[PDB]
């Protein structure tokens, strides 16, 4: 299914067909996005089980080479890092950064703290590492001065917002997706209803309460106005 | 060792592992590091390269090679006789015999001063990226593969992600397949049993082979009739 | 999601479209602050699980030198300290301070009780140490007087109060927000939904609650007014 | 020791702490206040680097190295004669032999007034930064990693944050590498087994080998032939 098949679904659970109406589709999208990390972090977070191939998203990156701190020589070596924030991924899945074959390639997406310790093993400096730094990007490291020819890589996660992810997509053969809402919205088909359910439930109660009708300078929600 | 050991890259306990939907996380990043402490940890000195060097020794003192792991003898170069070990607590040190070497880092410290020695040492076989190659052997890859499956259950046993059950049989087989291992290559070929044969019955005890490089340790001893 | 979304989202769900209403946004930004730090320590605070990047926030800071009392000789070695005040830490996960570099700097973020007693190791002296001392500063300690030139550090870590750290954010590529409510808020995205059920039901209650609504020296409230 | 001590920094030690999500906050100072504690607990002598210094003693008493932590002998400088120990209760103390000597703190106490001495010293080897450096042995380097596993745990099971299950596994494994890493680096060469041997066979037996460093320790006993 895309964004859309789940949007028109709980619109129309909830039956909000009209334009004058008080919940929109972004109250919708809001919603479908946060309850999918809320419900694979309760399925996949407490022991160990198989993620479907359906809960991952690939977005596509391209890498510039940034200075440690600034223009200085005693500070350090470079990096390589991306020139647009990465989404943060979830701890659930087998995040991986390929560069544009998945089947290929030996770069480790790794923890934050981590990567300030890495590639001092002498069996390990040809390895580039990743990690997002508090910046909001995505970091690249190695021992190996040829990691600072990368141009582009491609990263493969569950990433916490299902939004961002999907702003960030590979092209597709046939060409970029103009919508969001024609894009394929990133959880299983064995958790759509579980997922539909919690939004609609969300919605429904506050989709009948009182609205403060009157424009007379007064609350009117006391009065259930 | 009774069978021979063809080498093999790392990533041939990669298809032995992710066939475990639990380790499917794992990289060729973790599985240099956890066969290299997995080498060390068994200790099996047919996993090493055998080399010889000659370096030169300016005073006390000589450079090792780069590779080097554990040296299997010292000895001199222009006699060949063999280098024991340095027990001495003040070594080319003045004040106002039998020769030795003693090694630390990527320096070997002898008692002689300007010679040429040999090294007899062993090393890890390499690919031709810069990464350690494995034996072939269906045992060594068996444990080797559940060495990875009981380091990475510890860990998601430690974060409450797996059954104490699980990781208990983990720890069980690991165990047993670690003896497997170990007498798969320790256990000597029928060729390996003639020298040790050749050792053991001695009717005059050759007591020096360490001189030599072990070259007549497995020869065997002829008795004239008379 | 950004803070104007969280707000937008609770004042939608208690339907407080109207200007002229008793719940403003300012008793939404409390409340989402105050649940946000009541339910980490919720979650991450009885056994030890993984915190995930989006709880985090980066708050960059000046250091400047200032005495140990005042400007006597004989009182102690001087320290480092923020020019401002810093948030508070919560103690649920990796505290980091780093010289504008997360990969790189020893810089040892600790209790204020163990910072009096730091660096009498021979191997631990050239190591600077970080605490918040009840004046609400952060000190900095070591007994190298080379760590008397640090200028600027970046503080990433849990604060307890999520929009204290982001008036002290850092710097963007593009440059500083003004409105706190274009700025992201520090939650991990799956656990949006049972804040926002917590701040709703605060709200939900006394949002259709009677009011004193006669001028007449009298309070109306027994009344139900 | 069978294998060399090659040399890495103390951040090794720390990628393979941090790919356990408990161990996330370790830090360089948390890694050099437990590596010194591992050190020390396991006692190793080839950690350690052999050091030679000679001081002069002025009234009984000598200036120790900065650097110090064991000696392994003293002894004179122009005789080379070994020094033993300082049993006297009443030294360097008049009233109204076989020389000695006694170290407490930065200070050395002999039995002699006026002497040069050599000293024969263990320290520890440190970095281009002053700090420790530690073998790339991966079975130290795995068992001080769960060393500071062990002492992490055992902070977070009194806070009540890590399964008494999951520490008793910890102390378990930390256990069995102790000896496991104790026996690697204790466990003889094979060219320091043929030192071993020519002091243990011994027609003559030679019983003063302290008054040397120990030189001819090692050395093999030949007997002519008649």
């Amino acid at each position: 299914m895309t964004y859309n098949e789940l949007i028109y679904m709980v619109l129309d659970e909830l039956k909000l067909s009209s334009d004058d109406s008080y919940y929109t589709p972004d109250h919708v999208i809001f919603l479908l996005v946060k309850y999918r990390s809320f419900l694979l972090k309760q399925r996949y977070s407490d022991i160990k089980k198989q993620i479907p191939d359906s809960d991952y998203q690939s977005i596509c990156l391209d890498l510039i080479e940034v200075p440690a701190i600034s223009g200085e020589p005693c500070e350090g070596s470079s990096y390589l890092r991306s020139k647009n924030k990465v989404p943060t991924t979830m701890m659930i899945g087998n995040p991986r950064v390929y560069p544009m074959d998945f089947y290929q390639g030996e770069i480790t997406y790794i923890s934050r703290d981590r990567m300030r310790y890495v590639g001092y093993n002498k069996f390990l400096r040809n390895i580039i590492y990743c990690s997002k730094a508090p910046d909001g990007y995505l970091y690249f490291k190695s021992w190996n001065p040829q990691f600072l020819h990368l141009e582009k890589v491609s990263f493969n996660a569950i990433f916490e917002d299902a939004k961002e992810a999907s702003e960030m997509a590979c092209p597709e053969e046939n060409g970029t997706i103009c919508k969001l809402e024609d894009k394929e919205f990133p959880i299983e088909d064995a958790l759509v209803p579980p997922l539909i359910e919690l939004v609609v439930k969300e919605l429904r109660g506050p989709e009948y309460s009182p609205k403060d009708e009157d424009n007379n300078a007064k609350d009117d929600l006391p009065d259930a106005r | 060792m009774v069978n021979n050991i063809n080498w093999v890259k790392l990533p041939v306990i990669l298809d032995r592992l992710l066939r475990h939907p639990l380790l499917t996380d794992l990289n060729l990043e973790t599985a240099i590091q956890y066969t290299l402490d997995f080498i060390s940890a068994m200790g099996l000195p047919n996993v090493y390269v055998d080399k010889i060097e000659t370096i030169d020794i300016k005073e006390y003192r000589g450079e090792l090679p780069c590779d080097l792991i554990s040296i299997n003898q010292v000895r001199l170069h222009k006699n060949g006789i063999a280098l024991r070990a340095m027990t001495d607590n003040f070594n080319a040190y003045p004040t106002h015999g039998e020769p030795s070497f003693k090694t630390q880092g990527r320096v070997i410290f002898t008692s002689i001063k300007h010679e040429k020695v040999d090294i007899s040492y062993k090393a890890i076989m390499l690919d031709d990226e810069g990464l350690p190659l494995i034996p072939d052997n269906p045992i060594f890859l068996k444990t080797l593969e559940l060495y990875i499956k009981k380091e990475w259950f510890t860990i998601l046993f430690d974060m409450g992600k797996i059954s104490p059950a699980v990781l208990n049989n983990t720890q069980q087989e690991y165990a047993f397949k670690a003896g497997q291992c170990n007498n798969e290559f320790v256990i000597p070929s029928v060729s390996e049993m003639e020298a040790i044969t050749n050792m053991w019955n001695q009717l005059i005890p050759r007591v020096t082979e360490f001189r030599r490089g072990f070259k007549n340790l497995g020869d065997k001893e002829y008795i004239r009739v008379h």
